[PDB]
């Protein structure tokens, strides 16, 4: 089996961060980075960034500069997503796609956990 | 990948000969820099870019090489130069193995 | 005013290996090299022939841009007049050369965990290399008495080895992505100005 | 076959000059000649190969080129530690002859 | 001239942290990329952390990768290592150096003086 | 790092056979040109016989002296190259290295073990 | 950086038809394109990499073509489980931009 399974959906209202989980299975972690992608509902893929699965370090689009965080943690697999003040831009669907360290297609996706934010 | 391998790890010369301490790389660098740790201190620089003496070193060591075999020469040893000789290069991660030497 | 694409080849997934780098012509600008100069993410910046700080107070005819990705130890023969195996057998700078040399560190992409093969850099060659002259000729060497018939072995010898990149060799065995501006004036109307 | 001669078989120096041990072919082998040294006691230790190109861990000291009939090794500030017997192989052809051999002795 | 002390180390147990800090006075300092060495007790020297000038590019090697942290300070003039997860292999002294240039492929000029970090107990 | 073993050391009487052994071990053993040499103190160094690698079928080559009395085989399996000779002459008296990839780079003879006639 | 209009904005057809979509980029993406398929609320597929390759798990008829920057997806032969979203998405020069994608619906 190849997956990687996210955590559930969210609630929040604005003014708190929220914290998305992404965790692979089935594969070698070291291999391909992981990549995240925001759909708003009647919006297309907005790539919001990669990150690097040996050092941690990420690199952000410049529309997700701030507010955003790409934090790792190794001894178990999974990647996090940090979303630091919320706003109501930010109610969405969040995937964690694998995209490689040479190819760049996001062969196999997550699910999706719609945040979705209001007062 | 790169290992600094320097052979052998002691070696004695009395005062007025001429001794030579090489510096093994595994692939080819392009230069390398030698250090001397004393018996307490902290390492210092001797010769960087395998040619140019620092500041404040006797005009005695002369190193020179090029590829994957860089050498440091001593004219005349003196008792003063007693001390660990340490090669490293930007690409390694790990310095030498350290080549005591000792007086005589 | 209208900007001229140095970020199609400063911003690219997938450099070129050295063996085969791709030069791209940039002609019809008002660039702006003081983006790049003041960018901060650049680990070599090395000019020579013009003040990199007086850089848009100048016209070219042709600002040419070569691509490609060789070892950090290895970007010290990308300067005018220094050889090794990189400078005179796959990329090779004239000694009256007018441009700026441009690197940095990439070992965010161009490094896998069990190696990286797709970097490619040619061993040896018959002659030297002329300035810019590429050399895609990948075939079997063939010293000795026999022909090869395309295999390797005892006496063959393929002129093509793979940079072996991982995120752990040392900084000078790390992967940078080495960019070469070549400023041209020949005997034309000037375009590229800023 | 091709044999290779090497019309020195013993060449004497003192530390710090430079002797260019030589080997000729027979016919024209092109560039296809290697170099080995052996200290006496020992297995010899490539040092040249294609007859212009160096070993790895081989110093900057020991430098050869050649082609057509001649090839020359040439070695440069002689340490006592080059004492040893060099060799020349051709290998144009299957039959594989290696050279006569020059010991060397600083005086 | 050029003087480099450190300050942090001392004891901690296996799996604890500690931060050591290496104030540079003599030079003007956000011009000169400097590094972290560390000396096993067998006397065998090696790389732990690397700075760039500018504070922009920071280099580990594998054996310490995610868990040691080099950072910068300008304004109280000082160079940081914190160490956190630490094992038992990780007993040593830290030296603080300093290379030429404005990168990490300089030579490295000046070194500290070197404090002890046993992980024990 | 590389290392490379021999075998066979013993005299025969003349017109016996032997057959000696090269265990390697430090590198991938499918793909190299290993080659055996024997030096003798009367006539020097000479050239015995090789086999190519997997590539190349296995191909041998062998000397003029030795074609017929000599026979070379590899098994990557156990990472061995086998030099098995046969009717042993007088002139056969010397030593017997054992080589990874001659004339090119990886090249690293081995120790050698001494098999002469009575 | 680099955006990708898709024509038309919707599809309109029945199953034993031959469609094509088409993702026009804006500067000039070598065959650095790559097609997706997204259903309602769940995860997309990746469809063709690299804009004429093909990868394994998919039917025998999504086979689209075209470089520089013009690109077309076509299905023949398109059946009732085939009715969508499909996304193109460039990999040349960062950052990787998607498009809005056409959606291919059933009269
Ligand atoms: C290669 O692509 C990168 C993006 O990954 C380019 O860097 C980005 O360039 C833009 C345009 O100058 C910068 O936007 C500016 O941001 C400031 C806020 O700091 C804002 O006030 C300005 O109005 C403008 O929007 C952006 O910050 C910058 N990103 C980073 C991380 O520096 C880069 O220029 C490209 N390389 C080229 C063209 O050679």
């Amino acid at each position: 089996q190849i997956q990687l399974v996210q955590s559930g959906p969210e609630l929040k209202k604005p003014g708190e961060t929220v914290k998305i989980s992404c965790k692979a299975s089935g594969y070698t972690f070291t291999d391909y980075g992981l990549n995240w992608v925001k759909q708003a509902p009647g919006k297309g893929l907005k790539w919001m960034g990669w990150i690097n699965t040996y050092s941690g370090e990420p690199t952000y689009n410049d529309e997700f500069r701030g507010r955003f965080a790409f934090s790792l943690e190794t001894s178990t697999i999974t990647a996090y997503l940090k979303i630091n003040n919320l706003k109501n831009e930010d109610t969405a669907t969040y995937f964690c796609a694998r995209g490689g360290n040479w190819d760049w297609y996001f062969d196999v996706w997550g699910a999706g956990t719609t945040v979705t934010v209001s007062s | 990948q790169i290992v600094l391998t320097q052979s052998p790890a002691i070696m004695s010369a009395s005062l007025g000969e001429e001794i030579t301490l090489t510096c093994s790389v595994s692939s080819s660098v392009s230069d390398m820099h030698w250090y001397q740790q004393k018996s307490g201190t902290s390492p210092k620089v001797f010769i960087y870019s395998t040619s140019n003496l620092a500041s404040g070193v006797p005009s005695r060591f002369s190193g020179s090489g090029s590829g994957t075999f860089y050498s440091l020469t001593i004219s005349s040893v003196e008792a003063e130069d007693a001390a660990y000789y340490y090669c490293h290069q930007w690409s390694s991660w790990t310095f030498g193995g350290g080549t005591k030497l000792e007086i005589k | 005013t209208n900007l001229c694409p140095f970020g199609e080849v400063f911003n690219a997934t997938r450099f070129a290996s050295v063996y085969a780098w791709n030069r791209k012509r940039i002609s019809n600008c008002v660039a702006d090299y003081s983006v790049l100069y003041n960018s901060a993410s650049f680990s070599t910046f090395k000019c020579y022939g013009v003040s990199p700080t007086k850089l848009n107070d100048l016209c070219f005819t042709n600002v040419y841009a070569d691509s490609f990705v060789i070892r950090g130890d290895e970007v010290r023969q990308i300067a005018p007049g220094q050889t090794g195996k990189i400078a005179d057998y796959n990329y090779k700078l004239p000694d009256d050369f007018t441009g700026c040399v441009i690197a940095w560190n990439s070992n965010n992409l161009d490094s896998k965990v069990g190696g990286n093969y797709n970097y490619l850099y040619r061993l040896f060659r018959k002659s030297n290399l002329k300035p810019f002259e590429r050399d895609i000729s990948t075939e079997i060497y063939q010293a000795g008495s026999t022909p090869c018939n395309g295999v390797e072995g005892f006496n063959c010898y393929f002129p093509l080895q793979s940079y072996g990149f991982q995120p752990t060799n040392g900084v000078g065995y790390q992967p940078y992505r080495v960019v070469v501006l070549s400023f041209e004036l020949l005997h034309a109307p000037a375009t590229v100005c800023g | 076959d091709i044999v290779m001669t090497q019309f020195q078989k013993f060449m004497s120096t003192s530390v710090g000059d430079r002797v260019s041990i030589t080997c000729k072919a027979s016919q024209n082998v092109r560039t296809a000649v290697a170099w080995y040294q052996q200290k006496p006691g020992q297995s010899p230790k490539a040092m040249i190969y294609l007859a212009s190109n160096r070993h790895r861990g081989v110093p900057d000291r020991f430098t050869g080129s050649g082609c057509g009939t001649d090839f020359t090794l040439t070695i440069s500030n002689v340490q006592c530690e080059d004492l040893a017997d060099y060799f020349c192989l051709q290998h144009r052809n299957y039959p594989l002859t290696f050279g006569g051999g020059t010991k060397l002795e600083i005086k | 001239e050029v003087m480099l002390v450190e300050s942090g180390g001392g004891v901690v147990k296996p799996g604890g942290s500690l931060k050591l800090s290496c104030a540079a006075s003599g030079f003007s300092f956000s011009t000169y990329a400097m590094s972290w060495i560390r000396q096993t007790p067998e006397k065998s020297l090696e790389w732990v952390a690397a700075i760039s000038s500018g504070g922009t590019n920071t280099y580990y090697p594998g054996s310490v990768k995610g868990r040691f942290t080099i950072s910068r300070d300008k304004a109280m003039n000082t160079l940081y290592l914190q160490l956190s997860s630490l094992r038992s292999e990780d007993t040593a002294m830290y030296y603080c150096v300093r290379h030429s240039g404005n990168y990490v492929d300089s030579v490295m000029d000046y070194w500290g003086q070197g404090t002890s970090v046993t992980v024990s107990s | 790092e590389v290392k490379l073993e021999e075998s066979g050391g013993g005299l025969v009487q003349p017109g016996g056979s032997m057959k000696l052994s090269c265990a390697a071990s430090g590198f991938t053993f499918s793909d190299a040109w290993m080659d055996w040499v024997r030096q003798s103190p009367e006539k020097g160094l000479e050239w015995v016989a090789q086999i190519r690698r997997k590539a190349n079928n296995h191909a041998t080559y062998y000397a003029e002296s030795v074609k017929g009395r000599f026979t070379i085989s590899r098994d990557d399996s156990k990472s061995s190259v086998y030099l098995q000779m046969n009717s042993l002459r007088a002139e056969d008296t010397g030593i017997y290295y054992c080589i990874r990839g001659m004339t090119y780079a990886m090249d690293f003879w081995g120790q050698g073990t001494s098999v002469t006639v009575s | 950086d680099i955006v990708l209009t898709q024509s038309p904005a919707t599809l309109s057809v029945t199953p034993g038809d031959n469609v094509s979509l088409s993702c026009r980029a804006s500067q000039i993406i070598s065959n650095n394109l790559h097609w997706y398929q997204q259903k309602s609320h769940e995860s997309p597929r990746l469809l063709i990499k690299y804009a004429s390759q093909s990868i394994s798990g998919i039917p025998s008829r999504f086979s689209g073509s075209g470089s520089g920057t013009d690109f077309t997806l076509s299905i023949n032969s398109v059946e009732t489980e085939d009715f969508g979203m499909y996304f193109c998405q460039q990999s040349n020069t960062w950052p990787l931009t998607c498009g809005s994608g056409t959606k291919l619906e059933l009269n």
